[PDB]
């Protein structure tokens, strides 16, 4: 294309070149996380504001009783998670799996005890967290931790 | 068969009040059972067909409108459209409500009511039900007002989220293609260096 | 005034319920205008500030506990005296056994009047709080019509961020991988030519 060898590329250089390049995402989600998500990894790229939950898969907390996909809860900002999870390569499973590692409570944390049942059937453990680890972090444009963001 | 709290303002008698409780049948356009009652006697009894629309057409005005007219004088709320004075006539048991237009005495509807004796509970009822509606209305103002403020909240996150997101988006975006900048620069830097060793080599 | 119709019961007739109307006068301490009708009587009593400040200590407790026994009763087992006008019921409750004020009503000879009072009221306050939930259905769909669609437009932005981020990154990796490959062949030239 018209990336050179020789000749530094810039902004309208790589706008240019990627323009020439015709656009076509003929990848699955997990190659997402698993090649592209380590461009910011090998490349050190992972500290994003907008997009880090590259590698971090959250659950998607909208529900009122947890493990069922149906009860949705309306009326709410919950979705802002997934959504939010949705703006990086967050694998945004819905329901209780091994990709969930990052429960982001909401309005509702009595839904804890359906947590623990999942919460050993699956091998990497996911850990009750409040919204600022997710609906607060990309609002305030970063990816915070679970230990600081617990409950 | 329930019944409705009109209570028609009688001019001739503002002491002694009269409620059109209506106990309609599932009928409108033909007759139907009109309720009444003052406070110590209640006036009931079943209008018949063919004879409510005589007095219509004393009344010389559209067909139609009469059914509708009646629905609003029997249940709730006087109509503007059409409004009759009230005047239950306790003197005859008959409470004839009229707008005499062209100053003659023109009737509305053939009611043949009976007075009573106990409308004590009837009336106790009908304003229970008065305020039983009342207070479920307060009580939907209260969650209605309470989902009003958190839909607001919600949409107020929301809408911050989603401006933030559409403002910084780009400038990610940009910082993307910065970053593909500095890969192939130096990429590019090492394909120099490799070509002018092999122009060496 | 707020003369709100409240279900009381009789002394000797449980079952036929009196509606003590829980008025208002722009003050709650000097109770409310307490017009009562059975359908055979009324019992409209003008109960104003003159049994309030000097009835509220008189029985050696506080006027504190005296307005509190207004507010939860006045505004359960409810008791009215027909023979003397006298709105006065058995609180049987904790620390709780008097004559709740002297409240001695007022009776006019027509219950025609108080009967229209307590319609009026009624129908008004029906009328008033149904055009209240009508614009209260109305505001609450305009908020859910406006945080669906703010919700919805996040959800496009997210989707368009995440596929601008995702064919970007492919594009750059079919670069970089070919310029990794034109590395790897100018070691390979360096090493042999």
């Amino acid at each position: 294309y018209g990336d050179s060898y020789f000749i530094d590329t810039d902004l309208n250089q790589l706008k240019e070149v990627f323009s020439g390049i015709k656009n076509s995402n003929e990848q699955t989600p997990e190659e997402m996380a698993s090649l592209i998500a380590d461009l910011e990894y090998r490349y050190s790229w992972d500290c994003s504001p907008l997009s880090m939950f590259r590698r971090h898969t959250v659950y998607l907390d909208s529900y009122a009783v947890i493990n069922d996909l149906s009860t949705k809860n309306e009326g709410t900002r919950l979705a802002i998670k997934a959504l939010e999870l949705r703006f990086h390569g967050a694998k945004v499973v819905s329901c209780l799996a091994e990709g969930v590692s990052h429960v982001i409570i909401g309005e509702d944390h009595s839904r804890v005890a359906d947590f623990k049942a999942f919460r050993r059937t699956f091998k990497r453990k996911f850990k009750i967290l409040k919204e600022s680890w997710v609906t607060d972090s990309i609002d305030k444009c970063e990816l915070q931790e679970e230990n600081q963001y617990l409950i | 068969m329930e019944r409705k709290i009109s209570r028609i303002h009688l001019v001739s008698e503002p002491s002694i009040t009269h409620f059109l409780q209506v106990s309609w049948e599932k009928t409108l356009e033909s007759g139907f059972v009109i309720t009444l009652t003052d406070g110590h006697s209640a006036w009931t009894g079943t209008v018949s067909e063919s004879e409510i629309s005589q007095e219509a057409d004393d009344m010389a005005m559209e067909k139609g409108k009469y059914v509708g007219e009646l629905r609003k004088a029997l249940l709730s709320g006087a109509g503007p459209a059409d409004v009759y004075t009230f005047n239950f006539s306790k003197e005859s048991c008959y409470f004839f409500f009229e707008k005499n237009l062209k100053d003659v005495s023109f009737r509305l509807g053939s009611f043949n009511l009976e007075k009573v004796e106990n409308p004590a509970e009837v009336i106790r009822e009908l304003i229970c039900y008065c305020l039983d509606t009342i207070a479920e209305n307060q009580a939907k103002n209260e969650h209605l007002q309470k989902e009003n403020e958190r839909l607001l909240r919600d949409w107020n996150d929301v809408q911050g989220r989603f401006e933030k997101c559409v403002s910084a988006k780009e400038a990610l975006e940009t910082d993307l293609y910065k970053r593909f900048i500095l890969v192939l620069n130096e990429k590019k830097t090492k394909i120099r260096s490799l070509h002018n060793k092999l122009l060496n080599a």
